[PDB]
Formats: structure tokens, C-alpha cells, sequence
């Protein structure tokens, strides 16, 4: 299963803004229109829009699709990020990682296993702020640069499900995109 | 080499190229570009993305086309130019559509050719917002512009100045040859 | 017209 890393060295007001931008750009590319069977193996596909996103405290701009329960959702996670690493009072080392995994299904009492085909990890190295504006805005243009070149080696994606599969490849949960099945945690390296 | 899928290959193509038209010109329009989702399948949105056609733009894409396709020493190429109030031009990107003889015989041209060209779309959408002339298209309006052309033929990267980059959007094989997605850049800003 | 429709 691969694994991507990318580093990134911000100010603690840019924490937020520069996760969110990573994340939203893996999963603008991870995700799909939600499906809408007909037969077992046949289906169609909405429609994935996409918002541009003025960072507040970086000079940049990020692609996301829109989805407020997407972005929500991953507001959370990155937050409480933030909480620990406020919490930490260390020298600023933590990291994120992102996990795309498909399920196989398990006969009773035993839970589905959960097999990860990418994960996505992001190192931080929390640290004049004019200057960061700038720079961190630029360094930020290289990871989205770097993130859409991984994307197109085409390493690996899931097969196309059928119905009775759908749910072992995709997360059906959201109104309006169809990502694949990802978990999101963090650790506090400080 | 079958004839049914030479005849949704070439529409796939040809909508590409469409769209990555699209797509660029409005990385570069001064706004920003919010796009709706939708569960329901439009039945008409290329590639399952919410890419809004502007009319002038499609024609011109068509005029430089020309009822043709992409190929070895035919390539799309989209010019991206700044213009001073006083009528200096500097010329700032050059996004090049090319299909190379490289074939790839074991690929299916019914949705794996599809769903790889919809993710390299979405690689362009991330792209445009990274490359330096997207802050210059954003603060565009006053005392300079951005102008747009499309070439269909040589692929020639005068203009750019010395030391311009060059990124890869990304690749997708198909059975009649590889199309490329690159775009290359000004750094020296002048 | 895009393809309408996706087989499995």
C-alpha cells in the first residue's frame, strides 16, 4: 500500500489553512459524482462542483469540491489538530495523515477488514509574519504541484463496484460527492 | 482498433480538449469559479464535473480545431498573456494538449480512457490555481489584462523568457496513442 | 452527449 509525505513548515495561524488546502486537493481528486444504480452493474454518476478558496492567512488559493459536509467534516479533524497542538507547547512537530482503504466483508461476529490502498501523510514544523505570508503561499504551490504528480502515476485505484460493492469502495454518507473510503488522524511528534 | 470505440474515443478527446479550454480560460478570468454539485446525473456535464461552457470560448476552441483531433505533431496549445494599459505584452503561460504515438493496447477505452481524462481535468483545476500567472489574472482588470489564444499545430515556447518551468498535469494512455498535459511557465515577472 | 450510463 503507498504512502505519500509531504512537509511543510508554517506559522501557528497558518496551521488550518494549510491542511485543509492539502486535503482538499487529494480529495478533489478522490472522489467521484455519487452513484445511482439501475441494475446490480449498471449505474450513473452525478455531477462534483468545485469552490476556489482565498486563504486568510497564507497568499493563496486552493480548488475544493463543494461540499459544506465535506468541508465541515474535515474542519473538525484539522481543528482538534490544532487543539493538540496548542496543547503540546512543544516545538511545533505533528503530523496528519489521510488513508484511502476498501473493505472486505466478514462473516459474524467479526468486523469488516479494512485493507488502506493510499495514505497520505503531512508533516508540520510549527515556527516577519508578512514575509510567511508569502513564502508559505509559495511552498504551498509546490505540494499542490507535487500532490497532482503522484495523482497521475495511476498507481492503483479500486475496481468499479457493483451495487451489492459500493459501500466497500466509496463513502455513500454525503449528500452531494462520493469520496472513497478515507480516515483522517493526526499525531503530536513535539 | 475496434470501430465503436475509435468513434467514443474521438469524442472523448475531442470534449477533452473542450474543456481544458474551459478551464484555463476561466483560471484566468479575474473571478472566482464556484460550481455547483449535484447528486442526481445532469446527463450533460463531460466527465462528471460542473464546468459551465462560456459560448466565445467554445467557439474560438472549435475555430482553432478544426474538426481535428490531437495528435503526433498536432498539438492544442493555450497562450496565456498579460497586457499593460499602454500596450506592452508579456507572455505568461503556455498550456500544451499533446498525443504522443505511444499506444496502449490493454485499456479500456469505456470508462477507464473516461475516468482517467475526468481525473486529469481535475488535476488542470488544481494546477491553475498554483501557477504564478493566477494571482496575476486575479488582480487583473485595471492596468493590465489577460489575453488568451489557442494555436492548433507546432507546439513553439518562445515568449516564456529564460528559465521558464515546465509542469506535467499528467498522462493518459489510450489505444491510438498518450495524451499529455503540461504547462509551461514565466518565472522572470519583468 | 457524455455516456449516460456505467456498466460493471
Amino acid at each position: 500500500c503507498r504512502s505519500e509525505v509531504l512537509e511543510v513548515s508554517v506559522e501557528g495561524r497558518q496551521v488550518e489553512e494549510a491542511m485543509l488546502a492539502v486535503l482538499h486537493t487529494v480529495l478533489l481528486h478522490r472522489s467521484t459524482g455519487k452513484f445511482h444504480y439501475k441494475k446490480e452493474g449498471t449505474y450513473s454518476i452525478g455531477t462534483v462542483g468545485t469552490q476556489d478558496v482565498d486563504c486568510d492567512f497564507i497568499d493563496f488559493t486552493y480548488v475544493r469540491v463543494s461540499s459544506e459536509e465535506l468541508d465541515r467534516a474535515l474542519r473538525k479533524v484539522v481543528g482538534e489538530f490544532k487543539d493538540a497542538l496548542r496543547n503540546s507547547g512543544g516545538d511545533g512537530l505533528g503530523q496528519m495523515s489521510l488513508e484511502f482503504y476498501q473493505k472486505k466483508k466478514s462473516r459474524w461476529p467479526f468486523s469488516d477488514e479494512c485493507i488502506p490502498w493510499e495514505v497520505w501523510t503531512v508533516k508540520v514544523h510549527v515556527v516577519e509574519r508578512q514575509i510567511c505570508r508569502e513564502k508559505v503561499g509559495e511552498k504551498l504551490c509546490e505540494k499542490i504541484i507535487n500532490i497532482v504528480e503522484v495523482m497521475n502515476r495511476h498507481e492503483y485505484l479500486p475496481k468499479m463496484p457493483t451495487q451489492s460493492e459500493v459501500d466497500n469502495v466509496f463513502d455513500t454518507g454525503l449528500r452531494d460527492v462520493q469520496p472513497y473510503l478515507y480516515k483522517i488522524s493526526f499525531q503530536i511528534t513535539d | 482498433l475496434n470501430s465503436q470505440d475509435r468513434k467514443d474515443l474521438d469524442k472523448f478527446i475531442k470534449f477533452f480538449a473542450l474543456k481544458t479550454v474551459q478551464v484555463i480560460v476561466q483560471a484566468r478570468l479575474g473571478e472566482k469559479i464556484c460550481t455547483r454539485s449535484s447528486s442526481s446525473p445532469t446527463g450533460s456535464d463531460w466527465f462528471n464535473l460542473a464546468i459551465k461552457d462560456i459560448p466565445e470560448v467554445t467557439h474560438e476552441a472549435k475555430k482553432a480545431l478544426a474538426g481535428q483531433l490531437p495528435a503526433v505533431g498536432r498539438s492544442m496549445c493555450v497562450e496565456i498573456s498579460l497586457k499593460t494599459s499602454e500596450g506592452d505584452s508579456m507572455e505568461l503561460e503556455i498550456w500544451c494538449l499533446e498525443m504522443n504515438e505511444k499506444c496502449d493496447k490493454e485499456i479500456k477505452v469505456s470508462y477507464t480512457v473516461y475516468n482517467r481524462l475526468s481525473l486529469l481535468l481535475k488535476s488542470l483545476l488544481a494546477i491553475t490555481r498554483v501557477t504564478p500567472a493566477y494571482r496575476l489574472s486575479r488582480k487583473q482588470g485595471h492596468e493590465y489584462v489577460i489575453l488568451y489564444r489557442i494555436y492548433f499545430g507546432e507546439v513553439q515556447l518562445s515568449g516564456l523568457g529564460e528559465g521558464f518551468q515546465t509542469v506535467r498535469v499528467g498522462t493518459v494512455g489510450t489505444p491510438v496513442g498518450t495524451i499529455t498535459l503540461s504547462c509551461a511557465y514565466r518565472i522572470n515577472l519583468a
